[PDB]
RNA sequence: CGAAGGCGACUUUCUGGUCUGUAACUGACGCUGAUGUGCGAAAGCGUGGGGAUCAAACAGGAUUAGAUACCCUGGUAGUCCACGCCGUAAACGAUGAGUGCUAAGUGUUAGGGGGUUUCCGCCCCUUAGUGCUGCAGCUAACGCAUUAAGCACUCCGCCUGG
């Protein structure tokens, strides 16, 4: 799914502050839940948990 | 007046540069890669700030910086021995500032940090 | 799902063979309603834009199937173009 | 379906009444016609990530949406940073 | 954003070094400033999951 | 993934379509080919920007026993995006697109059946492919091949001197 906002909770791991994801092998997954940690996260990590730059 | 004083230094790979200013822009005055013979992006060498820029802060001794936080905006040799103009007079490096901007990015692009 | 919507809310009238999946007779006149919306399955955000030959070759589809069911028999099509309101 | 999942943050130099002026929509107006904020899903103090508002924590009350109709989202997507709690949005279409 | 003192100057050949790389999201950092070419790198670009 | 040129920031879209597990079902309802389908990259291409970057020209420098050239900032346009594209690339597959195999193998993206469930992983079946090799076949050889430069049923076009 497009986990939201809040749905960072065994995920947080992968979230940061300031701009850190864990590609595939990183966590080992498959095409789908390294597609949830790259798009779905994304949610939550980059509207106001990332500034990407100026 | 004194503990008021940041080496604002504009330093990149080359053009070792660095203001001898206030904490915010008030900008007292330097010894840059435009003071101490060089003109600068081929001072890549802390000359502007290895000996002779405590010369202008003691010349001044009005910052009195204990605390004197050289402020990068990119890499540069001379510029970890532009502190040692902060050094050689002795105001006590306690902080390396060596940030690009993020700020968040105006529109259809102005531009700004990578 | 088989788009209940409208795959079988048209059924009501055009159910005309049961195990109305797959039989051809059933899908008669449902090409009626994507005129515009399937322009709104795009312009919201646009690009199924191919889907314009897709609904095209889709009127094309009930040229192979609606001819098909012709050849089965002329009355049958007669009937679905004669006294069917999508006439001609 | 104009499905919008709106991260919205307050502005966070607030006090709980201006909160108040803007978030007893998020659950009763959200609720309107299958918008569906699913319940007051607007914490407490969180932790300001990137610094917006000029304001240095975060008390991130945030409207959440699982639904294909999704009325009332506009509503304060267009509410959002002319707010006094809310900054943001988000533009996501999810059918 | 980074305060390091007690440390010499002539020492800070390696003082100025170790706050520098670390993001998983050094890209994604970037991203509407500078952008560039994978030409030598379409050795590598057939690549993980960016979306294929 | 697209008709291609090609297709790249991401939240999202249509998820259109691929896609494999189910495929719930009337009775040849298709490939290529009169129709017709669109564009095809740039050099260049019909408006503000554009000389902001880069940049030909010019400057200006000079190797060692040789420039204005490798050298380029000011800078000529151009570069470039909000209104028009050509039918050209090593768009090369030098290898046209339907029915199916050629001992087959191969680890694997997807989607599945699963056992074991693990601690989301080990083992078996799996295909659009993914690659790798590799049987037959292939041509002179280059070298191709379960996914052709083979094998039996479809069309297309090419040319039998240039």
């Amino acid at each position: 799914t497009h986990i939201d906002y809040k749905d960072t909770e065994l995920l947080k791991r992968f979230i940061s502050e300031r701009g850190k994801i864990l590609p595939r092998r990183v966590t080992g997954t498959s095409a789908k839940y390294q597609r949830m940690l790259t798009t779905a996260i994304k949610r939550s990590r980059h509207m106001a948990l990332l500034p990407y730059v100026k | 007046n004194i503990e008021n004083g940041v080496a604002h230094i504009r330093s990149t790979f080359n053009n070792t540069i660095v203001t001898i200013t206030d904490e915010f822009g008030n900008a007292l005055s330097w010894s840059s890669a435009g003071a101490l013979g060089f003109k600068g992006s081929k001072k890549s060498t802390p000359f502007a700030a290895q000996m002779a820029s405590e010369t202008a802060s003691k010349s001044a001794m009005e910052h009195g910086l204990k605390t004197v936080e050289v402020t990068v905006k990119g890499p540069g040799p001379g510029r970890e021995s532009a502190i040692r103009a902060l050094q050689s007079a002795g105001l006590e490096v306690t902080a390396i500032r060596d940030v690009t901007p993020v700020p968040h990015n105006g529109c259809r692009p102005p531009k700004r940090r990578r | 799902a088989i788009s209940q919507e409208r795959k079988n809310e048209i059924i009501k009238e055009y159910r005309v063979h049961e195990t109305d999946t797959g039989s051809p007779e059933v899908q008669i006149a449902v090409l009626t309603a994507e005129i515009n919306a399937v322009n709104e399955h795009l312009r919201t955000h646009k690009k199924d834009h191919h889907s314009r030959r897709g609904l095209l070759k889709m009127v094309g589809r009930r040229r192979h199937l609606l001819n098909y069911l012709r050849s089965k028999d002329i009355q049958r099509y007669r009937e679905l173009i004669k006294s069917l309101g999508i006439r001609r | 379906m104009r499905t919008y999942e709106v991260m919205y943050i307050v502005r966070p130099n607030i006090e709980e009444d201006a909160k108040k002026a803007l978030v007893e929509r998020f659950n009763g107006i959200l609720a309107t016609e299958g918008a569906e904020v699913l319940e007051a899903k607007d914490w407490g103090k969180r932790r300001l990530a990137y610094e917006i508002n000029d304001f240095k924590d975060g008390f991130y009350n945030i409207v959440r949406v699982k639904s294909d109709n999704n009325k009332a989202t506009d509503e304060f997507q267009r509410l959002a940073k002319i707010s006094d709690d809310i900054i943001r949005y988000m533009v996501i279409r999810e059918d | 954003t980074v305060v390091r003192k007690n440390e010499s100057l002539e020492d800070a050949l390696r003082r100025f070094k170790r706050s520098v790389s670390k993001s998983g999201t050094i890209q994604e950092v970037r991203k509407r400033e500078f952008y560039e070419k994978p030409s030598v790198k379409r050795k590598k670009k057939s690549e993980a999951a960016r979306k294929r």
